[PDB]
Order: C-alpha cells, then sequence, then structure tokens
RNA sequence: CUGGGUCGGGGUUUCGUACGUAGCAGAGCAGCUGCUGCGAUCUAUUGAAAGUCAGCCCUCGACACAAGGGUUUGU
RNA sequence: GCCCGGGUGGAGCCGCCGCAGGUGCAGAUCUUGGUGGUAGUAGCAAAUAUUCAAACGAGAACUUUGAAGGCCGAAGUGGAGAAGGGUUCCAUGUGAACAGCAGUUGAACAUGGGUCAGUCGGUCCUGAGAGAUGGGCGAGCGCCGUUCCGAAGGGACGGGCGAUGGCCUCCGUUGCCCUCAGCCGAUCGAAAGGGAGUCGGGUUCAGAUCCCCGAAUCCGGAGUGGCGGAGAUGGGCGCCGCGAGGCGUCCAGUGCGGUAACGCGACCGAUCCCGGAGAAGCCGGCGGGAGCCCCGGGGAGAGUUCUCUUUUCUUUGUGAAGGGCAGGGCGCCCUGGAAUGGGUUCGCCCCGAGAGAGGGGCCCGUGCCUUGGAAAGCGUCGCGGUUCCGGCGGCGUCCGGUGAGCUCUCGCUGGCCCUUGAAAAUCCGGGGGAGAGGGUGUAAAUCUCGCGCCGGGCCGUACCCAUAUCCGCAGCAGGUCUCCAAGGUGAACAGCCUCUGGCAUGUUGGAACAAUGUAGGUAAGGGAAGUCGGCAAGCCGGAUCCGUAACUUCGGGAUAAGGAUUGGCUCUAAGGGCUGGCAGCCGACUUAGAACUGGUGCGGACCAGGGGAAUCCG
RNA sequence: UGGUGGAGGUCCGUAGCGGUCCUGACGUGCGAAUCGGUCGUCCGACCUGGGUAUAGGGGCGAAAGACUAAUCGAACCAUC
C-alpha cells in the first residue's frame, strides 16, 4: 500500500508572468480592467506620501 | 457489565466491591440504544482484570 | 437528532427492540394462525409519529 | 490468375511557408576586453508543413482474404 | 321456469297444505371486488463522459483493483454541526421481494456489534411571556388577576435559660427567651443570550477534548485542621559577662516600601451602606498580532531529461497552565511652565483645567524564549518479530525577506439616530468599626501566601445533515439554519482553468442521424416593409485620455450625447527604507514617455449600459 | 483654485431576498406552481433561525377580501 504522490502544479509559469510585469510588460492600458483608484487607491497613495 | 438504569456510579462501585472483594479505581457508564445501561469498571492497578473475569466465568 | 430526552430514548429503544421477525419454531405450533411478522416498520417508510 | 478490401504512392484541392539549423538582420540591453549572453520579430532552407473520403480520381506496389454459412420454394 | 342424462364435487336436501319476509336487477357519472382493448404503446432525454486490462462469479456496460481521459473548482459534487430522522452507522452473509435496465452491489433482507465526560452541553439565571396562592367574579367545570381589597420572614451575628456527647476542658447538637430585618412576590421560561474549570500524543470495523499515556485546572469539604511562612518578636531600665552573648523589671507590636502613579507572598473584623464586573447599537478609517498566501536559499524524497533546465513538485513543529522579554494602549504620576504659538493624525484632535522635553507607573501581552519538550509527532534510509509488535535503529525537522495581499482577533478614533441599542443568577472591591488576642511567650486570635489530603452524582454523546438517511405519498430538478475557504487571470468571495478532497453524468444501454420539436449558431442584398405592438433576437458594453445639451427642487441630468487608444517585445524617467546636501546596502508594486514589430490585430476567451426627442400617471 | 474627508432610506453589481418579459420549457410534468435565459433590489421601511403573543364572525392585514397547515367573501374536527 503506497501513498501516490500529489499531482503536479507547478508555479514556473505564473512566477514568470510575474517576473515580466516586474520588468513592466502585459500592463498596457489595454490589459487593466478595474479603474484606476480600484488599482491604486488615491488615498493609500496619499497616506504613503 | 450490564446493569439497569436506575443505578448510580456509586452503586455499581459499591455492588461490585461487595460481589467480587475487588478494588474499583473508576467507573463510566452509557445508556445503549436497546434500553439498558452498560457499565466499564476500571480496576486497582495491583488487580489485574483477567484473573477477575476467571473468577467471574467469562474468559 | 443527537440532543434527546430520557423519555424518548426509551421510547425509541422499546420500538427498536419490537422489530425483530418472529421466531421460526413459532409458525409450527399446533393452534397457530400467523405465517409473519405483520407490524414490522422500516424507518424510510413510516415515520414513527413523534 | 480473377475479384474486391486495407495500407502505401501519385492526381486534385484547402490553408498559407512547419520543427530544427544558419544569418554581421533585428528596437535595444547586460557582462568580459572586438568577444559572449537576453531579445518580439525578419530572411534562407520553404508555394513549405499539415489534411485530402469516410459518399473525390488513377494505381497494378505490399498484405491478407475470397471456391463459404443459414431458411425456404414443384406444374 | 322446470324435469332427466353425462362430468366435477364431498354432506346435507327437497315435494305438498299452511305461516312469515331484509324475497327476483341492465342501468342509478349505483357500492365493493375482479378483468379487458388501448399496449408490448406513451415513456425510462435538466445539470459535457467515458475507455482499456485483470479478479471474483453460473452469469459483468453498471461490482472491485490498476491505467487513461474528464467534471465539481474552496459562495464545492470538499470537511463538520443545529432542527428533523431513529439504527439508516460497522462487520459478515444472501440475492426470493425492493433499488421503474441489471447487479457478484445497496440507506434492501438476515445475523451479530457499536455511543464511556467534574472540565462538551443539559442541569442554574432571567428576557418577551407563561402561571398558583390572597382577593374578586362565576349556575358551574372554572375564569380574571401577578402585587393588586393579604397577620406573605420558619432566617441570623450575638446574649441569657435549660439538656446532651466527646480527655464533659472547649466545641457541636438542639429546645425556650432577648435582640437583628424590606420585598417585588410561589414557580416555569434559551442544547444560538449570561454561565468557574482540559489540553497534546496514541488507539477502533464502527467511540473520542469521553478510552489509555502525559501534562493541567475549577469548585466543594475536613474535631484534633496536615505542614511551612506571615501575624513576630523590638526598645528602655537594673544587671552579669572584656566582649560575644545571657538574666530580672517596664513599654510596644492586627506588616512594610515609594514624593506620586503604585509595589511587595499573606497582611483580623459582623449587622449595615456605596460601587464595580456580569452589561451592551449600527457603520467608517487606521494601526498591532496571528493563520494563510508570496519571494531567495539549505536539506530529504519524488517527476522530466529526444534538446534545455544549479530544474519542477511535496515536506521542513510544538499544546494547556506557569515564569521572563518583546510589542501594543493609557482621559496615570513627578519636574517645569509654553506666542514668534507649539505637538500631532490618513482624518482629526490636544494644551495655563498645564502643551512640548525628560523620568517613571499601570493594563493587555493570543507573539518570542523557557518549564512541558523530545522521551512524543513527522519526513526519509536500514534492520528485525518469517507474524502475533505505541518493534528497533541511524540522519533531518535549517537560515532569511517582504506585501494598500485575504481571514480572524485586539486596540485607537470618528460618524448616525424625533432609533440611544436587555435582565437576573453569580462574583468582587470599598466606607465604617460592633467584636476577638496576649502580656513578652511554647506568644495568641486571625491569614484571599506555598505545599499537602479527599470528592465531583444524574441525562445526551453512533450516523445523515442533503440532486439518496429531514419535509413534500418516492432515492421527487422543490424547500430546509450555520463554521472552515488554496494557485492563475482579473477591481473582485464575478466568470474560466487548476491543486488538496470528492465524484461517475444524476432511476438504463446499443445502432442509426428522416420529418416535426426543444436548446444553441451563421446567413447574400434590403433593414421593421413583419406584427396589435421592434415580441424575440440583435447593437453597445471594461479601462485610459478628450468632450458632454435642454431642463432643474441647483443636489442632478451624466457612463448624457459624441470621439480616439488598447497586443507583443526592448528600454527610459519618476514615485522608498536601513546603516555610517553625501556614501554604501536592501526593496515593493505602480504611473508616464519612446523605439521596434506583427496579413489593422490587440477589454482577441471570460466578464461586460443601445441611444435620443416627447406625452400620461405615480 | 488644488487637496483632504467620506455622507447618503445614493448609483453599477455579487451572495441573499424577490419574481418583469419570453405570455419560452413543462403542462397524465422533476414539480397539486417547478426549470432556463432575461430581469427588481442589494446598509435599510434590509434578509433570516429559535423563543413568545394574537383563534373563527375571531385573529392579523404598507389593504389584494389578502393570510390564518395544498382549505378562506368566514378555517378544520365531531355531533344535531
Ligand atoms: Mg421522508
Ligand atoms: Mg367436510
Ligand atoms: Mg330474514
Ligand atoms: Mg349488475
Ligand atoms: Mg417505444
Ligand atoms: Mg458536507
Ligand atoms: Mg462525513
Ligand atoms: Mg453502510
Ligand atoms: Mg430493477
Ligand atoms: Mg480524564
Ligand atoms: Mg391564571
Ligand atoms: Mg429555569
Ligand atoms: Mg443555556
Ligand atoms: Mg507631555
Ligand atoms: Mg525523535
Ligand atoms: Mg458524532
Ligand atoms: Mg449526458
Ligand atoms: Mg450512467
Ligand atoms: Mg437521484
Ligand atoms: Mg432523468
Ligand atoms: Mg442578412
Ligand atoms: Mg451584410
Ligand atoms: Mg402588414
Ligand atoms: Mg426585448
Ligand atoms: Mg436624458
Ligand atoms: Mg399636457
Ligand atoms: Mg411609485
Ligand atoms: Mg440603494
Ligand atoms: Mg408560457
Ligand atoms: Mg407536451
Ligand atoms: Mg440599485
Ligand atoms: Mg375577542
Ligand atoms: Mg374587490
Ligand atoms: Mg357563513
Amino acid at each position: 500500500i503506497i501513498r501516490k504522490p500529489v499531482t503536479v502544479h507547478s508555479r514556473a509559469r505564473c512566477r514568470k508572468n510575474t517576473l515580466a510585469r516586474r520588468k513592466g510588460r502585459h500592463m498596457g492600458i489595454g490589459k487593466r480592467k478595474g479603474t484606476a483608484n480600484a488599482r491604486m487607491p488615491e488615498k493609500v497613495t496619499w497616506m504613503r506620501r | 457489565f450490564i446493569v439497569d438504569v436506575k443505578a448510580n456510579k456509586h452503586q455499581i462501585k459499591q455492588a461490585v466491591k461487595k460481589l467480587y472483594d475487588i478494588d474499583v479505581a473508576k467507573v463510566n457508564t452509557l445508556i445503549r440504544p436497546d434500553g439498558e445501561k452498560k457499565a466499564y469498571v476500571r480496576l486497582a492497578p495491583d488487580y489485574d482484570a483477567l484473573d477477575v473475569a476467571n473468577k467471574i466465568g467469562i474468559i | 437528532s443527537s440532543h434527546k430526552t430520557f423519555r424518548i430514548k426509551r421510547f425509541l429503544a422499546k420500538k427498536q427492540k419490537q422489530n425483530r421477525p418472529i421466531p421460526q419454531w413459532i409458525w409450527m405450533k399446533t393452534g397457530n394462525k400467523i405465517r409473519y411478522n405483520s407490524k414490522r416498520r422500516h424507518w424510510r417508510r413510516t415515520k414513527l409519529g413523534l
């Protein structure tokens, strides 16, 4: 009786895409659905400043 | 043991002590789905349960 | 229900005890007209009242 | 010594030029003192690659198969 | 209507004269029971889906195992409860009936098993309310009423009298007298309100905060209290002794420290009185702490390796209760006295009724360290019992960083109310000062301090909790109260895909692919000519940058209307922390601009407002 | 004028609650009222569990003669 290993669910793809977003890719005004305030709240910005 | 529903834990302890001249560490009682009370009687460490069961007749 | 009263549990116990079939030596007595237990209750069919 | 069937090969046709490799082609960027790496894309091999009867056309290439089975019928 | 013959049948029956009636069926959408045609017909079509091999077996599309492909997709087809069900739970066996096909299978049938508690709940409290007595009413069973037309206390510190037991000491047990004094009304009313106190590891076929192991904890009790420690042992005088230390008289001794907040291991005290906790709404913002998620590494084991990949995946810990330290908060204290006003928040807000600046005190500390505790757990490698084993061994359980991230929790602060957002049980503190102890000791009365001794009775506890255990006549697409909640995309708990976990397509399968349907789509040219009627379908749709009329109750209309852009890749610029105008080291997502590039394609799936001009009514 | 702040029986829109249109499906149905797409609302006169009170010429009703156990312009049960 063996315990079968967990089926692989890799994160390499999403972490590579995260590195691309780090560099600034895939973040054009075409690829955004929420408002500017929703994406980054101006109150939080003012708080930090 | 199987006892009737009108027996306290103290009563069960005393009855076992008198009948079987042994010592009882503790008693746990439940009521079976069929009606009668079932009692688990834990004896003193210096008494083993197997010899008492021998004396009873159940082995 | 897991929470139940003593009298409810006792009534349930009696009803459960009553649900067995007849002993096989009944039907071949002399003055016997019983073929089977006609009062058997199934939990899905009849719901015990209460 | 004939038959279809399967596979294969051509014909037609659909889409649009495959993987790999090479390029001193490439917005540029980083490292080593001109070289080496990342880089969407581009050029050549490349009207290439892939599909194409299942209800498309031809084969005379390969393979096995095909002288069967059952029920009836009379002036 | 009847008489014979034949057959079946197995125990009673008829003729004539009278007597009596529950005395004659084709119907009443007659009553009960039975049986047809319809008809081997309608139908066994809501929620994507199954395939290969083997085993068992008379028998396999449906059972079991393995493999593959799928779905649920954390607001689940997952893991647990409440109500309800009541043995449906577990094991073995059977395949007559049931599970609208079948079954080797079942929530079916037949044999047996299974629910263990001082700490989990009930049990107690009172809420909205329910309901006796007194009283009133009523022909009457009864009804009204819950403090109202009531002699509503059966209690007690202490004192006195009388009796008893125990070494009759001192106390207990009473019986009588003196003295002391309210009740908000008996009683019931919550398995989600209040309500002291149990956690970790292991174990079963089915039970675990319940059994075993190990660590705790609350309440209650104890003549002699079992014991330590506190109350406590000092000063004066006359002395002795060289002094140390030791005698004889007096006097005190119900603790001590800090300026203060307050602290220390305890630190007498009744009736009575005061107060606190229990004990409080909704919403907003922010901060702290955990759990989870995320990033960079060390291990251990797995996956890919046709080429590449220091690669991808899994795992990498400590309970309750004490002690200590971080870290949060304070409308707490002391010094000092401030305009040239200052401190400070995301916002506020604060100050001569004492700000800043120093120094302290208190509360919570669910975080970290430690005791528990490595001995156990877990991950790997290897030996055993050839097994019946909490078997035995090696190694490891490591180092870091970040986040307007999500959930929970703690705290600060504000907003809203013609809404102000429970009671009681129980517990505690204080004010008082009635009493008690001893005369210097063997100190006593008294101790909310430490340890020690004994006990905690009764009832529930299995399982389902829902496209099959509940209610709908049923395994019914209905209904039925809750907690936990991963990765990617994305504003998102939206939609879509996946991991842990689960499932077998929803009461059958095979072969065909006619009509007509039901549910989806696409259509040349026209564009509402259709129709009662643009019904239905279709257009628009996210985000960024421009622009936005009439009218208006001046708030809106408004995403009005109307335009442009959106991909991929390579860059640039700006927006910060820590340490020692600068230097070094770390860093989290954003925003803007540019170049290049693709068959003009870029909110490429998913998500996702058609618009305008008017009339009527509210 | 630029920020800040974060009101509202405010707007889009989930869960929840409800039920417009297709007069779609079904109409001896899955169902003696369900299903699908599309819809209204979604911080308040909001939704919901349990406890408790109101009983038939009575109750309760933001009022439709609505609801009062599939029964309502007078419930259900037994008797006359
Ligand atoms: Mg049922
Ligand atoms: Mg006979
Ligand atoms: Mg008669
Ligand atoms: Mg007839
Ligand atoms: Mg048919
Ligand atoms: Mg579940
Ligand atoms: Mg379960
Ligand atoms: Mg079972
Ligand atoms: Mg069947
Ligand atoms: Mg225990
Ligand atoms: Mg009354
Ligand atoms: Mg009570
Ligand atoms: Mg309770
Ligand atoms: Mg100050
Ligand atoms: Mg170990
Ligand atoms: Mg259980
Ligand atoms: Mg299907
Ligand atoms: Mg099936
Ligand atoms: Mg079903
Ligand atoms: Mg069906
Ligand atoms: Mg057309
Ligand atoms: Mg056209
Ligand atoms: Mg016309
Ligand atoms: Mg329409
Ligand atoms: Mg308008
Ligand atoms: Mg007019
Ligand atoms: Mg209106
Ligand atoms: Mg609103
Ligand atoms: Mg219709
Ligand atoms: Mg029909
Ligand atoms: Mg709205
Ligand atoms: Mg009345
Ligand atoms: Mg009317
Ligand atoms: Mg009437």
